[PDB]
């Protein structure tokens, strides 16, 4: 838990179902405006929401749901690849799921009633994080509970198979970078992979057990956020095999951990879901406490703006916007 | 020879065909068991089939032979490979075809089967209502109420719901306009024994005037229907329409001093 | 063995209930007054006619005697004040009595 | 021991790495395997991956009597051995606190409970309550609908009117139409009424307009006059003055 600028959501959007996994679109769009879209047990809705912040014809939020998709087993996460296309005469979409199935499931789809379904196998252990790996997507890096980091393609065959130490609990793709991806461990081990040629690069060890959830920066490659622990900690490339900073994030079992798609300095984190009606607590770098308290019933879902600095957390049947600083 | 040229045939999966060679296996070791051990019971792991599956067949078995309690026991033990979803319908269907709604409850609950058909739909909310799990029913009607499915929906429930008489628990949950439209709708065209009773359910939810202008359009149905029970009762409904139009707000104490 | 005469007695004069003719806006005020009390000492008996340690029936709803009531008790108005409890009593009856009519 | 060392130790990785390497050749203490993967489950925040594996636990607990003992840490009612692992993990859950969790593990839970009324009429106040304090207050009325046991429905109607009032959505209570039982609700109003003061809410107001909702004139135009009466003989300002006069007005 954090408690610091404590507030109510910027913004609070009303829907008719609990929110399970909810995600902004990260980058690549066909047109202006975040898509964004929110995952449930039966039902996953794609909508477009538009703020005060970008628009002055839109006051306050206009959020306009482009699909709701009935779905089969519970979303437990979502996959974007950024190549998808809001203009023209047809709008990609190509998203990916793991479901409560421990299976993944890919689905295109045009707004021309055409949707076909890709349904990709598992392996041992569930399905912990999957991430599109190119800077546009075309491949998915998985990481379960088997120790291995198992890289698919839209077919659903093998593209690779990495050999970890402990299962894998998140997989991260580089926006700045081309082909590479971390792989994070239990035991605190940070691996960079150049799937280019499949030559693993760099490590990174962390002091804080068990280590579940990092992220790159976005705008800026030589520093890591994670958290660990109940710390959030940033390592600085490359000159740490060990935390460079490392301040308190959460005094429960922090949860996620996300960098602001648009600061190099803000980032944001979750506590430990529900319980305690659970915080988000936004960060900025050199500050233990946090520069910004939100308060969501369940902690489900921590996403960043494409381009603003708006974290939304879902809770109990609603969304919750914090607007923070660059 | 049929059975080996069956190998022969396009292979979807070897496993559903040494699936079909154990059962053929087990269908001869209970034809006539010998000696407490047999090395025809090592077949599955010499080819290497997962013991999922093993007790996956051996629960086909039973419910062949038709010991549901066993094969459901030996379903829902864990570590199993999930079913598929057609056999998750026809064996649900079997067991509420043989009544046991309990066990089909069960499988239910544990498996947790999909459901994103109306069909899918349809059949859950029938092994739920059997069970009388009303509220769920409720919610995930709601949930999947499609501008597509809602009337289908709504339709099941009121046939299902008739058969088995859960009526009051049904009155006591928040509902929508379009809901109680359709209901007034559907129950308007069904005879006068459903208008006494939809009649009921207007003054359950406090609706004295059209209960009222139902009760009009009964007397008025009446005036040529000779029925000696239907007589009495119409004239106990007379005396009940007397009795409450007049105490309730003026609307229709005006139509009363109205000339008819 | 006076219980039994009550209900004899109150169901009869039940009967004659109808027969009060008011002539005056005072004699039909104590007329509704006393309507208004019979019916509240007349709940209060069928609440305790079955006794908190002597119940007569053990849990048994009997058909209710409004079939003979109520083409008497209909001849006369009654006051929205308590005649909307009273009224609401007489619905629930009604109810059942139609779910089990002729 | 080994399981129970791997709990005592903080182990809980070492615990599902153990677990993963055992179950697949091993199908007995599933059922456990499957408890404290859950454990660890709701430990790192994926709770509900963790209601998942003690859906699939529920199966078998016959044997392992570290199983069964959990069956004997809810006695005095056989009703099912799935029934005491509801019951246990509903306890769990209570003593950790994620609401909605315990939500739909009692949606499925109805299921076993086929006896003892207590424990169906329990459970269902417990739907009510979370209900009410997630706000979600149209099934926790429809939750509420299944409870004939008068005493629990006076500690729920209290405590209903109590979060009510806390909340300001009473019109919703009254939004719902029924039938027979505004004496009932105006006992528990006026008995809240009578014993609270006045300036924190007109609750004769809120009274008064259930009355026109309930197209009572007579009752309506009483408690308005009665509470000028109360006005009157409380307050002497001239506000008040025009109080009694709208009360007089309305009456």
């Amino acid at each position: 838990m954090k408690q610091d600028s404590a507030s109510n959501a910027t913004y609070t959007v009303d829907c008719e179902d609990y929110v399970h996994v909810v995600e902004f679109n990260p980058f690549d769009s066909g047109e202006a405006g975040s898509l964004l879209a929110y995952g449930g047990i039966s039902y996953v809705v794609i909508a477009s929401c538009r703020f005060q912040e970008e628009d002055s014809t839109v006051e306050g939020i206009e959020f306009k749901t482009l699909k709701t998709f009935h779905h089969g087993e519970r979303v437990v996460a979502i996959a974007w690849s950024p190549e998808t296309r809001c203009d023209a005469l047809l709008p990609l979409l190509r998203f990916a799921t793991a479901a409560g199935d421990k299976k993944i499931r890919i689905f295109t789809s045009d707004f021309q009633d055409k949707n076909e379904y890709k349904v990709i196998e598992g392996h041992s252990g569930y399905i912990n994080d999957l991430v599109f790996c190119s800077p546009e997507g075309t491949d998915i890096a998985s990481v379960g509970d088997d120790h291995t980091c198992r890289i698919w393609d839209l077919d659903g065959k093998q593209i690779a198979m990495f050999i970890l130490r402990s299962p894998g609990m998140s997989v991260a793709w580089h926006p700045e970078g081309a082909f590479k991806l971390m792989v994070a461990e239990k035991t605190g081990t940070i691996r960079f992979y150049d799937l280019t040629t499949h030559q693993a690069i760099l490590s990174l060890e962390s002091v804080q057990v068990p280590l579940m959830s990092a992220d790159w920066c976005v705008r800026n490659t030589l520093r890591i956020g994670a958290v660990a622990g109940n710390d959030w900690i940033i390592w600085e490339m490359p000159r740490s095999s060990y935390p460079q900073d490392n301040k308190p994030a959460h005094a429960d079992r922090a949860r996620m951990f996300r960098w602001s798609k648009c600061n190099e300095n803000v980032f944001a984190t979750t506590g430990y879901p529900g319980k305690m009606k659970s915080q988000i607590a936004i960060h900025h770098l050199a500050h233990p406490q946090p520069i910004l308290i939100g308060t969501a019933p369940v902690g489900s879902g921590l996403s960043w703006h494409r381009r603003l600095p708006l974290c939304v957390v879902g809770g109990y049947r609603k969304l919750f916007f914090w607007l923070t600083e660059m | 020879h049929a059975l080996l040229d069956v190998y022969l045939l396009e292979n979807a999966d070897e496993m559903s065909k040494h699936a079909i060679t154990i059962y053929f296996l087990l269908d001869i070791m209970y034809s006539f068991p010998d000696k407490p051990d047999s090395s025809i019971e090592s077949f599955p792991t010499a080819f290497f089939v997962p013991g999922s599956l093993i007790k996956l067949i051996q629960g086909f078995w039973l419910l062949d032979h038709n010991d549901y309690q066993n094969s459901v026991d030996c379903i829902l033990n864990p570590a199993s490979s999930r079913v598929m979803s057609w056999q998750h319908s026809q064996i649900i269907e079997n067991l509420l075809c043989h009544g046991d709604s309990r066990q089909a409850l069960r499988y239910l609950q544990v498996m947790k089967p999909v459901a994103t058909t109306s069909k899918e739909v349809k059949l859950h909310m029938t092994v739920l209502l059997a069970n009388r799990s009303i509220l769920e029913a409720w919610n995930l009607q709601r949930l999947h109420s499609s501008r597509l499915n809602v009337e289908e929906l709504l339709k099941h429930m009121y046939e299902m719901c008739q058969e088995m008489g859960l009526i009051e628990e049904l009155l006591k949950l928040t509902f929508t306009d379009f809901e109680q439209g359709y209901l007034h709708k559907f129950l308007q065209t069904t005879g006068v024994q459903n208008q006494e009773l939809l009649l009921v359910h207007h003054l359950q939810r406090a609706n004295y005037i059209s209960a009222l202008q139902l009760n009009q359009s009964l007397k008025t149905n009446h005036l040529n229907d000779c029925d000696r029970r239907l007589r009495e009762r119409s004239g106990a409904r007379n005396a009940i329409l007397d009795q409450y139009g007049k105490i309730l707000p003026r609307v229709q104490r005006t139509l009363a001093s109205e000339r008819a | 063995g006076e219980l039994e005469k009550l209900h004899t007695k109150v169901m009869s004069l039940c009967k004659w209930v109808e027969l009060i003719q008011c002539y005056s806006a005072k004699g039909r005020l104590a007329q509704s007054e006393m309507a208004k009390r019979v019916a509240n000492i007349l709940r209060v008996v069928l609440s305790l006619q079955q006794p908190p340690e002597s119940m007569s029936d053990s849990s048994s709803e009997p058909r209710v005697p409004l079939r003979l009531l109520a083409p008497h008790i209909g001849r006369l108005p009654m006051p929205e004040d308590y005649a909307l409890e009273e009224l609401r009593g007489l619905t629930q009856s009604y109810l059942r009595e139609l779910i089990c009519g002729s | 021991q080994f399981a129970e060392c791997l709990m005592r130790n903080c182990q809980y990785t070492q615990l599902q790495e153990y677990v993963r390497l055992l179950l697949p050749w091993c199908q007995v203490n599933v059922g456990s395997c499957h408890f404290m993967l859950a454990q660890c489950y709701l430990v790192a925040g994926e709770g509900h991956k963790a209601l998942d594996c003690f859906s699939q636990a529920a199966s078998e607990v016959e044997r392992e009597d570290f199983l069964e003992k959990l069956i004997r840490v809810e006695e005095g009612e056989s009703v099912s051995p799935r029934l005491q692992y509801y019951n246990r993990v509903l306890r769990l859950l209570e003593d950790v606190g994620l609401p909605e969790l315990v939500i739909q593990l009692a949606t499925i839970a109805i299921s076993e409970a086929s006896d003892d009324w207590r424990s169906q009429a329990a459970l269902r106040t417990r739907i009510f309550k979370h209900h009410l304090d997630m706000g979600h207050n149209s099934q926790a009325y429809d939750a509420l609908t299944q409870i004939p046991d008068t005493s629990r429905q006076l500690d729920c109607l209290r405590q209903l009117v109590v979060v009510l009032c806390e909340r300001s959505q009473l019109q919703d209570l009254v939004e719902f139409p029924y039938v027979n039982l505004h004496n009932e609700v105006v006992g528990i109003i006026e008995s809240r009424a009578r014993a609270v003061d006045l300036m924190t809410h007109n609750y004769y107001e809120l009274l008064y307009a259930f009355h026109i909702y309930r197209h009572n004139y007579r009752k309506a135009g009483t408690v308005m006059f009665e509470y000028g009466m109360r006005l009157g003989r409380e307050v002497r300002t001239l506000r008040g003055l025009q109080k009694q006069v709208n009360s007089y007005l309305a009456c």
